[PDB]
Order: C-alpha cells, then structure tokens, then sequence
RNA sequence: GCUCAUUAAAUCAGUUAUCGUUUAUUUGAUAGUCAUGGUAUAACUGUGGUAAU
RNA sequence: UUGAUGAAUAACUUUUCGAAUCGCAUGGCCUUGUGCUGGCGAUGGUUCAUUCAAAUUUCUGCCCUAUCAACUUUCGAUGGUAGGAUAGUGGCCUACCAUGGUUUCAACGGGUAACGGGGAAUAAGGGUUCGAUUCCGGAGAGGGAGCCUGAGAAACGGCUACCACAUCCAAGGAAGGGCAGGCUUACCCAAUCCUAAUUCAGGGAGGUAGUGACAAUAAAUAACGAUACAGGGCCCAUUCGGGUCUUGUAAUUGGAAUGAGUACAAUGUAAAUACCUUAACGAGGAACAAUUGGAGGGCAAGUCUGGUGCCAG
C-alpha cells in the first residue's frame, strides 16, 4: 500500500527536520537489488552533495587537524629482532590537512583520536594524488580516486 | 468538430478528419462518425475497421474500404447486413440525416452537374458534384441541373433542367437545407445569383444559385424525402 | 445465488452478435466475479461461455447491484476476430 | 520542434476569382496505329596502409 | 405561330507512350505440335475532372490622432506596349511611351504598454455576465552569403567559402554547434486520435503512477448499565452575610458495539496504484498512549536578602 507507505514518509521527515532542518532533505533509496542501485537514485544523490555549499565551523577554523589516508611504519626490523617487539615505532603518516595552517616548525604536539597525545618530528608535502582540474564537463580522465 | 456531425463535445478529445475523396470536406461526413457515433453500430474506433475490411457496407456501388471516407449530401450507402439502403440527406436544423430508402430508390441518385465542357474527340461531358463525370450526356443538360445516376453504369436516366418553379433543396449558405420550390431567380453584382425560395409556409428565403440543388418539380420530389 | 436483468437487448448483425445492458443484483454477497456471470449469462442462451464477453461492470455504490455491458456473439470462432486482446485474456 | 526580437487596409474574419495557377495522395472518366535483349551494383576471396573515421 | 437542324493540314523533338505486369476461370478448332485461339478482372500508364492543398485575388469589417494637408513620380508612383522570369496573373523585372495616382468623403504621417484583440469557439441549468480552448504578428537555430533534393523547405537533426568559437592528435591531420535546474530521465500504446504496405506495427501524440501536506473539509480518541462508600456540592455578594439542593468518589464491576490499523479474494485498469465492494483478525488505560495556552496555591532539619525577637521579602 502507497498510504501506510506515504504516511510513514512524512512521519520520518517531519521527525528528522525537528532536529536538522537547515532546509534539510532525505530522499529514498529503492533497493540493493543487485549489489547496487538504480542510476537515477545515486544521480539525484551525486547531485544534492555536489550543490551543498558547506559552511565552516568554529573548531574546525581554530585547531589544524587532518585525515590520516595511509598509515606507515618506519623502523629498522633489526631493531625489532634486537628489542623483541617492544620497542615504540617510529611512524611516518599521511593525509590531507584542513582547518588552519599546521605550523611546519617540527615540535607542535599533535594528538590522535585514540592513541594518545603525540608531536611531529619531520613535515613534508607533496603533490596531491587527487587534483582539482586546471561551463564544461569533466572530462572521465580527470575524474579520479585515490584509495 | 463542425456543426453537422450531432457529436457530442465529450468521448475524446481529437476529431477525426476526413480523407480526400469525392466530396468537399467541409461537407463531408466520414464513415467512422457514420457507423460508431450516429447509428451506433460499433463502439470504438478499431470495431468500424472490422466492419469495412470484411466489405459490409458499400457507397454507391462501390466497395468504399476507409476509416475517415468522406461521405456528403445525397450519397447512397448500401449495408449488405439487413437488407437495408441508407442515404443521406441534410436537416433543417444544422445537420445530417440518416435515411432510409428502398432497394429500387437505392439504384438511383440525384447529382448536381457543376461544369459542362466538350471533351477530346468531340465528346460532351459534365461532372457532377459528387464528381462523376459522365462520357455522351444529352445537350438538354446544362449547369445547375440534377442528373437521375443508374448505378449499375454510369449512365443517366433522367434530367432537370433548371427552370422557375421546381423543388429546390438548398446545399450551402445560411438557409440551407429546406425545401421552398422557386421564387424566381436574382442577378447581382459578381453573380452571387440569389434563387428565392418560399417554403411551406410560404416565407421568403435567401442562398446563392451555387446552393441550388434541384430536388424535383412543383409537387413532386424525385426521391423519398424524410417525412417527420 | 445471482439474478440478472437484461436491458435494451440490441441485436447487431454486422458484427453478428447480440448486446444488451446488464443489470446484475446483488442481495448480500460482495461483488460478481465476471467469469459466473460468463456461465451464467451464457447459460440463459446457447452460448457456450467464450462467445460472451462481459466488461462494464461499475458498482452501485454501497454494494447491492453492478450495471454494465455484454456482447453475445454467434459462431464463438468470431470471438478471436472481433474482440480486443485485452478481453481474450480475461 | 523550441527560442529571440512588436506589425494599423497589414494581419485576420468571411467572401469571391481562379476561363490566372501547380498539386504526391482521394475519386470518377479515358488509349488498336521474344520459352525472354543487352547491361549492370556488391557481398565475397585474399593484401595492405592510416594516431584515427 | 408551333416545333425541329446548324453556328484537320504541314513540319519539329538529346521521341514520350503504345505493358518483357498479376490473379481466377481450362474452354474452343486440327495439319495433334505440348501448336493455333480464347473469358473475367487487377495494376500501370497518357490526358481530363475531382478532392487534400498551396499560390495570388475580389469585396466588405479594425484602436488613438489636423500640434500630420497634401501625399506619391525622391528602389515604379499611374498606365500603355514589347520582352523576360515564373506554376501562372502581373511594372514582378527591364526597355520604350504618356503624367498620372490617393485626398477634408481625412489621403499620407504619428501614438498603440496591438498580455490587447478575434462569437475563433464552446461555455457558466443564479459565481450577474465566469470558464477553458484556439488564433497573435515576425525572425532565428554561432554569424553572414551561395546552393542541392522534394508535391511541399529558399530545410540549420545537407553541401561551399568567409568571420568567430571550439574538441581529438603521435603535430602529418581529423572532427564539431546549447538545453533543463539554483539565488519523474518511472509504466503503458488500451482508451483517444494519428501513422503505415495498414485489425497486427508505431506515436516522450495520449493516458497512468512518483517527489510536490502550503491553504481549505467531514469524522475518531469512546457509547451504556449495575453495585458499593461517604455528606456535602454549587451560586450571588465591596465587608458582615445570603441563596439552593441528589451531589460526590485517583471505588469496585458487568456485558454490548466499532474503525485507525492488520488482511484473502473480487471489481477496476492495457496492467496496476487508488476508490468501490468484502471475508479473516483487531479496546480495557504501562492502550490502538492529540497538543498548544492561561490562572492559582502548597511543601524542605534547603538557600539567599533585609529587619526594633518568633517576622517581612
């Protein structure tokens, strides 16, 4: 039945806008049919996070933080064979930065979601993996992922 | 939609035009508003195309297979299911009127010669309104005048010349289609001969000579007129 | 059980097939259910069933009667001809 | 089929006139003046070029 | 007077057609070869007419204006004739020839927000004159210009340049024309009509359903009864006070009804969704558990502030 099932919309949009509601908008996915979704779903879906227009927040324009992509290990296994896996592990990490400038004296202290308060001992940046491009589409080159 | 179809404004929006074919299509009458619409016969558009690929009905003599066929004023159509002839012919009020005849009034028609010429080889020839022309006429026949059609051939059994005081139906114009059986005959300016006509009621009334349409002499009318 | 009344039984010898208006009553059941009304419509004639074809039933409202239409044909082989293929799957 | 730039006897409305014209389709008429000629497209068979059609 | 009759020659052509077309009937004569002959159609095809058109055309009928009286011959204006061009008329075009045209009866010129107007067309069975539909007029498909097919186009879902964009390249070349949105790319050809060789096939014509509650409407959240226990409940009054009465219960309790959901079929439809109809369930408070808004008091081994004890705030 499309009554109970349109009823049962609104009862979910009228609850979500009481806590949200910027101008805010579910939408409804079909189904996993197929390990997958129909194109025009994931269209308007691909469409609404492509006109989001995001706002910057107060701790996020205070504090430089940054996403770890890969996590790396730098140590010598003849230091671990000698020390017998007790050592603490010099680690190289990566990601990309955001908020504000992280300063590049080495010695800021730097604190991980979980570990512990940390600091950085040696910066270095890079070209980007993934680059923005340099009233058109893109083309399917430039389109690009990094993983 | 034109007036003299009595459809009714409801049952779809489009209406259906007619074909090219023998008569005027201002003054035609297709087949598909002659079966399903008026004498309900068949019910949707596909059912009149079951009717005429079977060959029920025929027009005039001929077999007639079209949806939209153009039929107009004084046209024989033969049903072969009943046993019954139908011929049109015009109201009063506005519209078209089916009719019935017999077998015998089925054989012939009445046909309004439109232009007489003298054809190749020294023939004469007219043409008639539902354009049937016609090879060897007599010379008596002349414009305006009705030809008596025999519809196994092409040939003509009787005519009228055009002459005042002879019953007249009107094809055209704003008083179209009554009887009335002559004034007399108008001239004017650019021709637009107007040939008056006083009716049972004994009232005048005004059309053009291309209206004209003899349907008989003073008395007597040629074919079965509708009686109601 | 059911009762039916026929009206304006129209006879169509083009399509060679008897229409009529059909008046079902319904003293308490629910509904007809077209394929009882295709025995018993063709049983109040010879029929055979598939030489009728029933389609315009919409109900009385409140429940208690349905009005429609029903085509009768002679010669059921004509059934396939001139029907829509919508009413032959039915 | 969509979109941009405003016309006062012009448009439009009816009316003729087409013996002033052209018309695929529609319909109606209509011709007395070698058991088989001669060609012809390809597909195909295989070789290649060209960043590419 | 009555009737009745009349009013092809000679040549030419980048020689067109005169059927190397099809279906039913299978018959007739003699030198008997599968010979000779022979019926009804159908389709072409020439020309004519017809209609669907299209092209010009006749005539009558538009809003304001003299602070526009002359206008035109100042891209022919009026006409004659001849040629050309065209499907054809034609000053359409050009030669040559005449000086005319419209006008106080308003020519010609100007204003028109000409979203205003057309009975173009039904419409509203009392909303007082409401509706919808159709028609505007012109131009364009990056800009100019020239062309080709076709009954129809001076066609941008064609070619040739030019001007300007703009994409692929291995640098030799190749190729291409904005549209919706901001401050559904679903199902269907039934109905409808259209298209076609045409019942069939097809139409993002057309209909169906989705995101789109703004606003506005008719319900429901409970009916009904017994028993028990208490004696007090309400009204008016500025104070004293007065008035009147079967009223009250965080009390037990009995059945009987029902749709908000849940859930088979049938109907509907092209198929559905939905409505309609209809079984099977489905009510006792922690339920199938509506809110917003106002008025008013009370409580602590509480806190704070003031004070001429225990109070006032």
């Amino acid at each position: 039945s499309q009554s109970t099932l349109r009823a049962s919309k609104k009862r979910l949009k009228h609850r979500f806008w009481t806590e949200v509601y910027q101008g805010a908008k579910l939408f409804y996915l079909s189904g996993v049919i197929n390990g997958r979704y129909p194109d025009r779903e994931i269209l308007n879906l691909s469409r609404f996070i492509s006109v989001m227009k995001f706002r910057p927040l107060k701790w996020r324009n205070e504090h430089p933080y940054m996403l770890a992509d890969r996590f790396t290990d730098l140590t010598h296994p003849e230091l671990i064979e000698t020390q017998g896996l007790q050592i603490d592990r010099k680690v190289a990490i990566y990601g990309y930065l955001h908020g504000t400038p992280l300063p590049s004296a080495p010695g800021t202290r730097v604190h991980i979601a979980g570990v512990g308060d940390f600091s950085v001992a040696q910066i270095e940046k890079l070209p980007d993996p993934c680059p923005t491009p340099f009233r058109k589409r893109l083309d399917d080159k430039d389109k690009l992922i990094y993983a | 939609a034109p007036h003299h179809w009595l459809l009714d404004k409801l049952s779809g929006c489009y209406a259906p035009r007619p074909s090219a074919g023998p008569h005027k299509l201002r003054e035609s009458l297709p087949l598909i508003v002659f079966l399903r619409n008026r004498l309900k016969y068949a019910l949707n558009g596909r059912e009149v195309k079951a009717i005429l690929m079977q060959r029920h009905v025929k027009v005039d003599g001929k077999v007639r297979t079209d949806t939209t066929y153009p039929a107009g004023f004084m046209d024989v159509i033969t049903l072969d299911a009943t046993n019954e002839n139908f011929r049109l012919v015009y109201d009063v009020k506005g519209r078209f009127a089916v009719h019935r005849i017999t077998d015998e009034e089925a054989s012939y028609k009445l046909g309004k010669v439109k232009k007489v010429q003298l054809g190749k080889k020294g023939v004469p020839y007219v043409v008639t309104h539902d354009g049937r022309t016609i090879r060897y006429p007599d010379p008596n026949i002349k414009v305006n005048d009705t030809v008596k059609i025999d519809l196994a051939s092409g040939k003509i059994t009787d005519f009228i010349k055009f002459d005042a005081g002879k019953l007249v139906y009107v094809t055209g114009g704003r008083n179209l289609g009554r009887i009335g059986t002559i004034v007399h005959k108008e001239r004017h300016d650019g021709g637009f001969d107007l040939v008056h006509i006083k009716d049972s009621l004994d009232n005048t009334f005004v059309t053009r000579l291309n209206n004209v349409f003899v349907i008989g002499e003073q008395g007597k009318p040629y074919i079965s007129l509708p009686k109601g | 059980a059911v009762t039916i009344r026929t009206r304006k039984v129209i006879s169509n010898p083009l399509l060679a097939r008897k229409q009529f208006v059909v008046d079902v009553l319904h003293p308490n059941r629910a509904n007809v259910s077209k394929d009882e009304l295709r025995e018993k419509l063709a049983e109040v004639y010879k029929a055979e069933k598939d030489a009728v074809s029933v389609f315009g039933f919409r109900t009385q409202f409140g429940g208690g009667k349905s009005v429609g239409f029903g085509l009768v044909y002679n010669s059921v082989a004509e059934a396939k001809k001139f029907e829509p293929t919508y009413r032959l799957v039915r």
